[PDB]
């Protein structure tokens, strides 16, 4: 079993920034990509956006324009991901995915999940 | 923005008969780009099918995907009762991917 | 008297090439004058394995394949016999007990400018871990799976080629160490490159 493991809860000023830290062990974590969903409470996730390691690519939702950067550290084998201005409701647990996967061509689906990075909003 | 309208969430689903959770693609897409993990209630989700090519890792393979095009099918043809938790069929293909209807599946 | 080659020409120019589109730059029939790279050089990180530096021009070999390169400053040492990193993995790699000159020197001008160049790519995420030599040109979207798709990204199918991100204000490690891998050629044809 792979260890995707995130940075504890954090509690920012809504409005402000955010790091959530996502280090990924146990495997090649350069051949492999990097998801980012956010849960909240009741609600099914969505994106918040998802980089390629070793490619040099970002995306993200269309509602989270100019406030998602998602940054790599191959130094470290980890992905960090910056919410800009986030909204008040932005109150969810921020996850990161990627394959469990070895070697230059490697497994396709999204085997190893991060345990999640629960982000508060609060005055 | 693909939307995945399903099979209604909170569908009561036993052991002893077979299961069954579809999402249907907005326009037909391609099928080995799709896939549904299940979110625990409490935990990170993990992996289960994709394209219903593979089988469940680390699941008994009575699960296991179906249809094609728009219409992907989990059949289940006994059902468990580890799996009360809420799928959801990922969508990895074109740029936009969904993540979020609601496709809850109970147990008992 | 003698000739000169245009091996210093070469070295420097105003585009060189990329990462996986590394020129091969043959030369032959030449008195190339190693005394300017090695003898008075400004040019950093001269690390020369195969052949000591020193009287490298009594030394002839049978064919220099000059090479021209932009990588940034930390993958510089990943230019040797194996090491490790995209550079000589995924890239252009340098077989075991290769003879040659490494010749990599801090280029922040000469063609590095505000924002990541058009040009000068990786080329990572292939098939395997390439062999020595062998140039890298074809880009495909490179299969990160079983099914291959049809010609479009998404997610696997990555493109195997990244623009190196870098701007004249780098650091001391990301600025472009603008290298040439001097690939001497030692085998069972006659020697050309000779003379002071």
């Amino acid at each position: 079993q792979m260890q995707l493991v995130q940075s504890g809860p954090e509690v920012k000023k809504p409005g402000t920034s955010v790091k959530v830290s996502c280090k990924a062990s146990g495997f090649t974590f350069t051949s492999s990509a990097v998801q980012w969903v956010r849960q909240a409470r009741g609600q099914r996730l969505e994106w918040i956006g998802w980089i390629v390691v070793g490619s040099g690519n970002t995306d993200y939702a269309q509602q989270f324009q100019e406030r998602v950067t998602i940054t790599r550290d191959m130094s470290t084998s980890t992905a960090y991901m910056e919410l800009s201005s986030l909204g008040s409701e932005d109150t969810a647990v921020y996850y990161c995915a990627a394959p469990n996967c070895s070697g230059g061509s490697c497994y396709d689906g999204f085997d190893l999940w991060g345990q999640g990075t629960m982000v508060t909003v609060s005055s | 923005e693909i939307v995945l309208t399903q099979s209604p969430g909170t569908l009561s689903l036993s052991p002893g008969e077979r299961a069954t959770l579809s999402c249907r693609g907005s326009q037909s897409v391609r099928s080995s780009y799709l896939g549904w993990y299940q979110q625990k209630p409490g935990q990170a989700p993990r992996l289960l099918i994709y394209g219903a090519s593979s089988r469940a890792t680390g699941i008994p393979d009575r699960f296991s995907g179906s249809g094609s095009g728009t219409d992907f099918t989990l059949t289940i043809s006994r059902l468990e009762p580890e799996d009360f938790a809420v799928y959801y069929c990922q969508q990895y293909g074109s740029s936009p991917w969904t993540f979020g209807q609601g496709t809850k599946v109970e147990i008992k | 008297i003698t000739n000169l080659c245009p091996f210093g020409e070469v070295f420097n120019a105003t585009r060189f090439a990329s990462v996986y589109a590394w020129n091969r730059k043959r030369i032959s029939n030449c008195v190339a004058d190693y005394s300017v790279l090695y003898n008075s050089a400004s040019f950093s990180t001269f690390k020369c394995y195969g052949v000591s530096p020193t009287k490298l021009n009594d030394l002839c070999f049978t064919n220099v394949y000059a090479d021209s390169f932009v990588i940034r400053g930390d993958e510089v040492r990943q230019i040797a016999p194996g090491q490790t990193g995209k550079i000589a993995d995924y890239n252009y790699k340098l077989p075991d007990d290769f003879t040659g000159c490494v010749i990599a020197w801090n280029s922040n001008n000469l063609d590095s400018k505000v924002g990541g160049n058009y040009n000068y790519l990786y080329r990572l995420f292939r098939k395997s871990n390439l062999k020595p030599f062998e140039r890298d040109i074809s880009t495909e979207i490179y299969q990160a799976g079983s099914t291959p798709c049809n010609g479009v990204e998404g997610f696997n199918c990555y493109f195997p080629l990244q623009s190196y991100g870098f701007q004249p204000t780098n650091g001391v490690g990301y600025q472009p160490y603008r290298v040439v891998v001097l690939s001497f050629e030692l085998l069972h044809a006659p020697a050309t490159v000779c003379g002071p």
